[PDB]
């Protein structure tokens, strides 16, 4: 199999262009990346309209031949590296499915399916209740659920893409000594990222953007997300990672994520008006109005 | 053009090079350049068109180079029809 | 059926000219329309202010944020069930009347029929906006198609309330456009007549205080200047928003400026 | 003032009203009854310079945070300084009452430096436990708006 989104159930064009390996190592965002894309689609020797149809409906000899195709070409544009070996599960007369499009699927049902205290307890219980449109999808019976999980799985990587690049273009990206901020205020569409799970899409693509940068730097990134009707933050701490073709002499234990020390030092000395009730401790909900002076003390808090 | 189209006032330049051998009428250079670049059509949730581009009037009196400005909108446009007063029926700016 | 859009002479409605001096359509037209809209702006801030809101957000991308929510909810349907709904309605029901709906149509047509004897002699001109047997059979129809929607097999008075109410703000409301000041024949007299009762009442009354229109009817018209058609006087006084105000439940009126 | 006054008092209309005047106001700011401010002389003098005192009060001051009251009397006695020379320069030098164009460029700079300044300390100080003291908003009689940056 290969490092690319949702083959199977798509185009060829399409897991080309909505992948973040592919994404971080041509800079589709802007029009080269495209362009250079097209490049590639023309070099292989796919007719540009026939790698824009259906896999099930592909042309049956190149369908055939796409591992020899991959081998020759791949290395001149860097991404020989999305070769790889999987699992695959097929049942009767019904069709293939890999384990990576399953866990797409099932993270795109965990997402989306189906005074401010009421508000989010309401979006709690929703998000509880998401877990059982999930747990359905595990059972051989329940087939459609699997397909609706696709589809919200391919819309939902669309809606990614169209943030980032925006992310992207007007350099919204602040660079301090410490760390990388990333506060998203106006747009729309930030009704997705209420949900930590859309947040952590989003801030996995931006550091995968960053890895392949030829920039050399570790450092933790912020990413805050506003929720007007609550008039509250999301904000998530991301730790940075490392190329991922690069060599094994700096493999170790990875980067240990300091955000929920730095967190807890800053709650217990001042009287901010901050949530840390999640699970994961590198998730606050935090007040409008404490968001500026409260990431001040972060500058000043170390460890990061 | 990417390198050019990151210098400060790049629209003063390309509203400057309007018609340059006509002398001031500097509003309605800039009215035939928005004209000429034009905006963004729109479709909202495929059921509400909403139209993107800019038209132009020029009332004036005579002598004052307008046709001259469109002759020279005729010749930088892409795609340019022509027309004039009573040479132009009803059916001959539309279909026949 | 027919769906029909246009503007009437001179762009805007003009509502200083006459209405037979707007409208091009000739009655003969104009009778086989069940429903005629006149269409006005009005130039009002807070409505200018909304409208401008409500454009932007279009514009701007968060008006489908919005839309699909309530669509998913329980407000809104997609074109296509609602495509559906109609075809299953058009082919199931056809309503029909009931006594008592017959009985409060009747009476409507009439008080409808006989307003409009009084505005043509008023205005010694015949009407643009006719009304004849078609207006009473489309108000059958509105009501008929209103208890369409709920797939009932009879048509009461519940809906013959808001068909009657959907006619008035339709037809009766483009016929009756009560122009203030025409300068014709009608009302010649008035032209003067208007400014002397005018100044009789802002002499007999000062800015405070206030009257009758028993009293102001009887005594000014002991001296024989009634004229018929002071009912709307008073209206066009208050028009001002300083000569007349009427208050207590029409009975009272009270001087309130110069 | 006087003729005024005799013209005034010859109108049988108003022949047994009472009136004195109590103030002559240089220079006046006007919003209500209970927000004013300015310079006022209780009666003119002869040969001798004016005296003038400056009154200022203003209710729109009991809604700020304890530590910024001082600040808007401070900055409005500046303000009424700088009306009062630049209405002298005008005075002096001979559609817009030009005896008030250009009176905020005396003041402009130093008050942006100050608003600066006054930011960057509030930042630094508005989760202070210690300086809980501060930055509270008042509830006075009347007081409806919900408000929450201070500075602003
Ligand atoms: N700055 C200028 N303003 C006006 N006319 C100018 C100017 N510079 C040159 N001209 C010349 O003046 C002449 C008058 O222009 P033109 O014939 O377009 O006038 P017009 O009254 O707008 O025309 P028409 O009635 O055909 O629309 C032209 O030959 C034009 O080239």
């Amino acid at each position: 199999d290969y490092y690319l989104f949702l083959l199977r159930h798509s185009s060829l064009y399409d897991s080309f262009y909505y992948s973040n390996y592919v994404n971080a190592k041509l800079s589709l965002w802007n029009e080269n990346g495209k362009k250079r894309l097209h490049k590639m689609f023309a070099r292989m020797g796919i007719p540009l309209s026939t790698a824009q149809e259906t896999w099930l409906y592909m042309d049956h000899s190149i369908k055939r031949e796409l591992g020899i195709i991959f081998d020759k070409n791949l290395d001149r544009y860097g991404l020989q590296d999305i070769i790889r070996d999987g699992f695959v599960r097929t049942l009767g007369y019904r069709g293939s499915i890999s384990a990576s499009e399953f866990v797409e699927a099932l993270t795109a049902l965990l997402e989306v399916g189906n005074n401010s205290a009421q508000k989010l307890t309401n979006l709690r219980k929703r998000w509880v209740s998401n877990f059982w449109l999930s747990w359905d999808a595990l059972d051989d019976r329940k087939v459609e659920l699997l397909n609706r999980g696709i589809q919200l799985a391919q819309d939902l990587q669309r809606a990614i893409f169209n943030t980032g690049v925006a992310i992207l273009e007007k350099k919204l990206i602040k660079h301090l000594r410490i760390y990388r901020l990333c506060v998203l205020q106006d747009g729309p569409d930030l009704d997705l990222y209420r949900n930590p799970l859309t947040l952590l899409r989003l801030g996995n693509w931006l550091i995968e953007c960053c890895a392949e940068s030829e920039d050399k730097q570790l450092l933790p990134m912020v990413l805050a997300s506003i929720d007007e009707n609550t008039d509250t933050y999301l904000v998530a701490g991301l730790t940075p990672r490392y190329p991922r073709g690069l060599d094994t002499i700096h493999t170790k234990k990875p980067i240990l994520n300091n955000f929920s020390m730095a967190f807890q030092q800053i709650t217990a000395e001042t009287d901010a008006k901050v949530r840390i009730d999640n699970f994961e401790s590198s998730i606050i909900e935090i007040r409008r109005e404490d968001l500026s002076p409260f990431l001040e003390k972060l500058t000043l808090s170390g460890l990061l | 053009f990417r390198k050019i189209s990151r210098d400060r006032g790049i629209i003063d330049k390309i509203i400057s090079s309007m018609a340059p051998s006509i002398y001031g009428h500097r509003d309605i250079k800039t009215a035939v350049a928005c004209s000429l670049f034009g905006g963004v059509p729109k479709n909202v949730n495929g059921k509400h068109s909403i139209r993107g581009d800019i038209n132009v009037l020029l009332l004036g009196d005579p002598g004052t180079a307008k046709s001259q400005i469109l002759k020279y909108v005729e010749k930088t446009a892409h795609r340019a029809v022509f027309a004039t007063g009573q040479g132009a029926s009803a059916v001959g700016l539309t279909a026949s | 059926s027919v769906l029909a859009a246009a503007n009437p002479i001179y762009g805007r409605y003009d509502d200083l000219k006459s209405p037979g001096d707007n409208i091009d359509f000739q009655t003969t037209i104009l009778s086989r329309f069940d429903m005629i809209f006149i269409v006005k702006d009005d130039h009002n801030e807070e409505r200018d202010i909304s409208i401008a809101n409500h454009v932007i957000n279009i514009h701007t991308g968060n008006a489908n944020a919005m839309q699909n929510q309530q669509e998913e909810n329980g407000s809104e349907i997609s074109i296509e069930k609602m495509k559906r709904y109609i075809t299953y309605c058009r082919l199931k029901c056809a309503p029909r009347l009931s006594p008592q709906a017959a009985e409060k149509l009747s009476s409507n047509f009439v008080t409808i029929r006989k307003q409009l004897l009084i505005n043509e002699l008023e205005s010694t001109e015949r009407s643009s906006i006719p009304i004849t047997i078609r207006q009473l059979e489309a108000i059958i129809r509105i009501t008929e198609s209103l208890a369409k929607l709920e797939l009932s097999p009879i048509a009461q008075e519940r809906h013959v309330d808001e068909a009657i109410r959907l006619f008035q703000a339709s037809t009766m409301d483009a016929a009756s456009q009560d122009p203030i000041g025409g300068l014709n024949q009608a009302s010649g007299t008035s032209l003067s007549e208007i400014r002397r009762f005018e100044q009789e009442l802002k002499r007999r009354l000062p800015i405070g205080w206030s009257t009758s229109y028993q009293t102001l009817r009887r005594e000014f018209v002991d001296t024989h200047r009634f004229s018929q058609l002071a009912l709307d006087k008073a209206l066009y006084a208050l028009e001002k928003h300083e000569t007349i105000q009427l208050r207590h439940q029409g009975q009272n009126i009270y001087r309130s400026g110069v | 003032s006087q003729y005024m006054m005799k013209a005034v008092r010859t109108n049988p209309m108003f022949s047994y009203l009472d009136l004195n005047i109590k103030r002559y106001w240089d220079l006046l700011i006007w919003m209500d009854k209970f927000n004013f401010s300015g310079l006022a002389c209780i009666e003119i003098e002869e040969k001798e310079n004016q005296d003038y005192t400056a009154v200022s009060q203003w209710q729109l001051k009991k809604f700020l945070s304890p530590i910024y009251q001082p600040e808007f009397e401070d900055w409005m006695m500046i303000i009424l300084d700088s009306m009062l020379k630049t209405k002298q320069s005008y005075l002096k030098l001979n559609s817009v009452e030009n005896s008030l164009n250009g009176f905020s460029h005396l003041f402009s700079k130093p008050l942006m430096k100050r608003v600066k300044k006054l930011f960057k300390n509030q930042q630094e100080f508005i989760l202070d436990p210690q300086y809980e003291a501060d930055y509270v908003i008042p509830v006075l009689p009347g007081s409806h708006l919900n408000v929450k940056n201070p500075l602003l």
